[PDB]
Order: C-alpha cells, then structure tokens, then sequence
C-alpha cells in the first residue's frame, strides 16, 4: 500500500506499457521518465471513486515540489529551472487523483512528475478541467485507466518545410512541450470498454472552451507520441471511442 | 495496364515521371521488393527509349537528342537514390555507342558537361569519399571529368540577500536557506508595524516587503505564509492599523497564496475570501 | 557460432537506455519511435570485423523499411527522397564485414537518421567512421556508441529553444548533431576513451576531426543517456588523448 507494490503496478498497467524508457513505479502511479527532456514520456494511473474521493486524511498543503533523487543528477529538473520561467510546474499525474493516503499524494510532487505548463489559462484552468472530468468519469465507470504525457508537434514554416520547435528552460534545459494528451479507458458495469482521448495545446486556452473540442482519434496521439496506448485492447473490441459507437 | 511501363517518344520525360509518381513514390506502405521491381521496370523502359532517341535515325537529332538528354537527366536523378548499379553499367555502354557513332557534341555538351556518367559520392547517398570516383569514364575524346580539378585538391536588503545565497543542493538544505530569509522577512515586518505606532513611511516599507515575500513564498511553498499571514492580520486589527489593513493587506491582495498567484493551486481550490472579510472589508477579487 | 550472446558481448559496458532495443547479427540498436530514428546504436569492432572481405559487397545492399517496427513509427524511403538529406547509417556498413548479412542489416531504415550528404555523411562523418575503424590497429577491441542529438540554441530574447526539421509523411526527425563515444581496450588492458560531437551540416574537408572532441559528460547531459556506465571515469587512462592523472 504505502510503497510500490507488484500487485498494484500490475493493476495500474493492466492494459500494457506505452513504452519502456526509464520506467519508475510510485505507490499509486507509474512513470516513464524522459532523461533528455527532463520531463516524463508518460505517466499511468488507475482511478476508482475511492481513490479520487476527498479524504480528510490527505492534506495537499503539506506537499512541496522537490527534486527526484532516484534520477541521475545530469537528468534531474530542479526548482531553479522553473523559477521565473513563465511556466508552472505542471503535474502529469495530478495530486487529486491520489487521495488514498498522504504519501500517494506527496509522491506526485516529485519534479520528475512535472512538465512546464502555461499557468493561467491552462494548468490552473482548462487542463484542470480535463483532470476534473477524468475524476468524474469514476461516477460512470467503476475503473478508469489513464495515460497522460507531453507531445512536441511540428508546424510549417515560410520555407514550406516542417519543424518541431520548443523552448527549454533553466540550466537543466527542461523541455516545454507544445501539447499534452490524456488517453483514457473506462470499464462499465457490463464488460464494455470505452475510450476517450484528448490533445490540448500548452498555451492560454479560453475558459469557455469545452474540453470536447480537444478530442482526437487515439491513433493520431499514438503516431505523434511514438507510443502505443492500451496495447492489450484490440480497438475493434471497444464499445465507444470519444462517445462514438465502434462497429 | 498494371504490368505495362510505356514511355512514348512524344513526351518521354512526362510518361517517365508518371510511372515513378504512381508506381514508385507511393505514400502508402508497400513491400520494398515491389517498389524495387517497379522502379527497375521503369528504369529499363527509360533506358530503351533514350537509346532509341539517340540512335534510331527516325525524326531529327535536334528534337530527339534533346528528349534523350532530359529523360537521361531525370532518370539518373532517380537512379542515384533507388538503383545506381544498373545505371552505372549501362551508361558505359551508352558512352561507347556515342563515341563509336562520333556524336561528340552530345558527349561533350550532355554526358560530360551535365556530369551524367556513373553515380558516385557527389550525387548519391549510396556512396562515400572512400569509394573510387568515376574519373576514367569521362577521359575520352579529349575530355576530362568536370570535377577532376576538385579531386586533385581534395525590501532590497531582502532582495540582495536572496540574490546572494538563494548547483546540486539537497532539498532540506535549500529549504532551510529559503526559511532563513523567510523568517527574516517576517520578523522585520513585525518590527516595522509593532515597535510602536508605525509611521506612514514604515507602513509603506512593511507593505513593500510583504508583497515580495509573498511572491517568493508562492513559488517556494506558501504554507508558512498562509498560517502566519492570519496572525499578522489579527495583530493589525488588534493594534487598529486600519490604514494598513485596507490599503495594503486588502487592496494589494496580501492574503493567503492561491491560484491567482501560485502554481501550488488551480481552479477547483477554494479561494480565501474569508481572510479579507474583516473590519467591513471584502476580498479584492471577483 | 560463439556461445555467449552477441548482444551481451557488444553491450559489455552497459546500456545507454532500454527503449525499444533490437539486436542485429553484429550491432545493437535502440529505436526512437517518436523521432523515427535511433536513440543510439552500439558496435564492438576488431581488426577482423572491419577488414576488407571478398565475401562482403556493399553494392549488393538495399535500403529497406524495418517490418519489425510498428507501421506508425517506421521511416520509409519516400520520407528521404528529395528531402535534401541522405539516409545516414548510425551503424556504418563498413564496420560489419564478417558476413554479407551483417552488412545488409545496417541498411534497415531503422538504422538511419537524416544526414547532410556532401560535406557530412559522405565526407566528414565518413572521416570519423574511418578513424574509429583505424583504431582497431591500436586497440584489440573498440566499443562505440553512435547517436543523434537535438541541441538548443539561444535566440535574441535570451531564451533557449530546440529546433529541428521533420521530413516526409512519417515526420522523421532531422538531428542537429551526432556523437560517437568510443572506448579502446589496450594490450595492457588499459582503457582509452574518445568522444566527438559533429553538427549535421556541411563541414570543410580541411577540418580535423579532433576539433569536434568534447568531454563525454557533455554528450551524456545532452543525449539523456549514460555511456560506458560500467567504467568509472577514473579507471580510464586517457580521455580524448589527454592522460587521466
Ligand atoms: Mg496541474
Ligand atoms: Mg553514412
């Protein structure tokens, strides 16, 4: 319970591993760390109504952003990197998804679980709205599995060529992702599986923008991320994808 | 037809380009064996037509030699990427026929000048600098390779203290160095305001520091600030520092840190309206 | 037909990382599915394995897609054609001359990154590859890790950004730089390290490759990988020609 447990990792990673780069387990989430970019490749979570429920025994105010000492010093992000960068330390595995115990929540505050996110208009707003939606999905599906991670998407330039470009912050050159995704599978009461997937740009988003507009086919997230999500599920056996019936 | 690779003598280059575009440059996933054969069959049709345009004795050389030159150039450009070997072997026979028939203008102006001999490291990723350049190919009829010459050559008291003392440093240490400047900010503020009845100058200096200490607290961890700021407010109100309360603590939003000021918080978090709701005041927000 | 696994022999000094690792007959590759190029390759060279062999003919080899890679992440010849870039071997074909098949396997597009052609792939980068092969005359065994970098630059605004081209429909990343980190084992069993970073751009044929030597730890910090982590850097006799003392 209070540490990484073999049974729990296997519970969280029920539907497979998106990738195998530098995979680390905490008590209630799984993390693949991108040493080059100093942020996760991905995190993985298995949420229930119980585990996202407000718990008097969990005080988020006791939690501080801290370096992850299990990462080699060359590849650690530090508070110094984010300070006055114009970016928030943005949780990949949100602190609110992990309320079974204080330590479960504490562990989401390692800087290895962070990526630079726009604050007002994203981390603190639109992105939180998506996080809150995924937690509310537990009222529809008894078990909600979710993979969250960064993307670095190309754009076209005046020369007609395509380029990936992103800011890197601080002495440790922490990458600022262009976008983030969540790819989600809910298990209904019957044995039906339902998938949702979203891609949101790492920028100021209007507060009136519904998260539904950010829905993308999961395969396009896979192609952009260099990862395969829920590889143990044949997509022909899903019931719905982004609210749309599968054949 | 599927297995027909027709290149007409009317617009050879265009017929050639259409076959490449449709049968070789397919942006759909295809067995490389299929793509290789498709190009080999296009290449072979291109070589046949070039040979006919040059040697058939139909039409006029004015027209037909130009057609051969353009097709040869386009075909070679593809061969450098897909299949240089067949091109490299065939171009030697083509030269030999060119010279035997004494088509020396075509030899000089086209094959030599446009460098249309064997593919090599100048024009193909299938080759590198340790491979033998095809210099000898060009050394016929008084000509030399155009590249021959190239180959031979080859408040501010708080600030300054924060700037000085605040490298892989353990969290608890850096935590303490932050606390030391935090505690030192909190203690002078309490002096400025409560050594007696504070002057307008000293109320300005307290508000000055409290705004910047709050800002730094919102990044380093505002939990100490959020507890203590309530103690300061209660002392401001016991000493009747109403001017300080309204114009500084309320007006400049110097209450508990929140999603308005800090990445420790987001939307779902409760705003600290209640802190400001004293002496008739309300929170400066919403 | 040696008993211990070849992957185990090549990877003697550690794994830089463990993402999507494939073992070929005479090299090891970690594949970056996001970028459609390797993270790194590893080779173990000897005088024998880099020697000219009548039975190996590089001209018989074809650039081909790697069908062991999922379709979404597979680079294709169509991605490179008229891109302005060569299909650039990470594991060079000239390093693997014990058998035709060993050479053929370096022509998987999974072993390729986009490389400037003239002035780089075909020239200066080949010069470094030839240098690493020549090291087998000094050292009995030569271990080498080759891979891409995506290095930041600073702009007018004082900020730093990583920028790189992506080519074709499969958006194959064009690295900004490439490295080799090399360890030679001496006859006295001493270990000698070399470490180069070269820009993916036209480099003068006059430029000595020694110009591009950098401390190995700089490459590690930039790559997000650790090279030869089983060698304590105090165990090395020389690093880039200079004595460790
Ligand atoms: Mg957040
Ligand atoms: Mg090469």
């Amino acid at each position: 319970s209070l540490t990484a447990t073999p049974s729990r990792i296997g519970q969280i990673m029920k539907y497979g591993f998106p990738g195998l780069d530098h995979v680390r387990s905490h008590s209630d989430y799984v993390l693949s760390y991108d040493r080059r970019n100093r942020v996760p490749h991905w995190v993985f979570e298995h949420l229930t109504a119980e585990s996202v429920a407000k718990n008097d025994a969990v005080d988020r105010s006791k939690c501080d952003f801290k370096q992850d000492e299990s990462i080699h010093p060359f590849f650690r992000s530090q508070n110094t990197d984010y300070r006055r960068s114009g970016y928030d330390r943005g949780h990949m595995a949100a602190a609110g998804n992990h309320r079974l115990h204080q330590k479960h929540c504490d562990e989401t505050f390692y800087l290895s679980n962070m990526a630079p996110q726009v604050g007002q208009g994203f981390n603190r707003d639109a992105w939180n709205t998506l996080e809150a939606h995924v937690r509310r999905l537990t009222k529809t599906y008894s078990n909600v599995y979710v993979c969250t991670g960064p993307l670095y998407l190309p754009h076209k330039e005046d020369d007609g060529k395509s380029y990936v470009k992103y800011e890197v912050i601080g002495a440790n050159t922490v990458a600022v992702p262009t976008h983030f995704y969540k790819v989600i599978v809910g298990e209904s009461a019957d044995h039906k599986l339902h998938m949702e997937s979203y891609v949101m740009p790492n920028q100021v988003i209007s507060n009136d923008t519904p998260i539904s507009v950010f829905q993308v086919p999961p395969e396009s997230v896979e192609r952009s991320a260099g990862l395969l999500f829920f590889d143990q599920i044949n997509r022909k056996q899903l019931t719905t994808i982004n609210g749309k019936k599968v054949a | 037809a599927q297995n027909d690779y027709t290149i007409g003598l009317v617009d050879p280059v265009k017929d050639y380009q259409k076959l490449i575009e449709t049968r070789v440059q397919v942006d759909e996933i295809v067995d490389d064996d299929v793509t290789k054969e498709n190009f080999d069959r296009t290449a072979a049709a291109a070589r046949d037509v070039i040979w006919r345009l040059l040697f058939d004795e139909a039409g006029t050389s004015q027209s037909n030699t130009e057609k051969a030159s353009q097709l040869l150039e386009e075909y070679r450009g593809d061969a450098c990427f897909y299949d240089p070997t067949p091109y490299n072997e065939w171009i030697v026979k083509l030269r030999d026929e060119v010279l035997k028939k004494e088509l020396l203008d075509f030899w000089r102006d086209v094959l030599v000048k446009k460098q249309l001999g064997p593919c090599w490291s100048r024009d193909s990723d299938l080759f590198d600098s340790d491979d033998t350049p095809p210099l000898e190919f060009y050394a016929h009829a008084g000509c030399t390779a155009p590249f021959a010459a190239s180959l031979k050559v080859r408040l501010e008291e708080y600030r300054t203290l924060m700037k000085r003392f605040v490298i892989i440093v353990p969290d608890s240490v850096h935590q303490a160095s932050v606390k030391k400047i935090a505690a030192a900010a909190r203690e002078i503020i309490w002096k400025l305001l409560f050594d007696g009845t504070p002057s307008a100058e000293d109320q300005n200096k307290a508000a000055e520091l409290l705004q910047e200490y709050k800002g730094d607290a919102g990044f380093y961890g505002p939990d100490d600030y959020n507890s203590w700021i309530f103690n300061l407010r209660d002392e401001v109100l016991t000493k009747e520092l109403l001017d300080f309360w309204r114009d500084k603590m309320v007006k400049m939003e110097l209450g508990p840190s929140c999603a308005r000021d800090s990445d420790y918080y987001d939307n779902e978090d409760p705003l600290p309206f209640e802190f400001y709701e004293k002496a008739g005041c309300k929170a400066p927000f919403e």
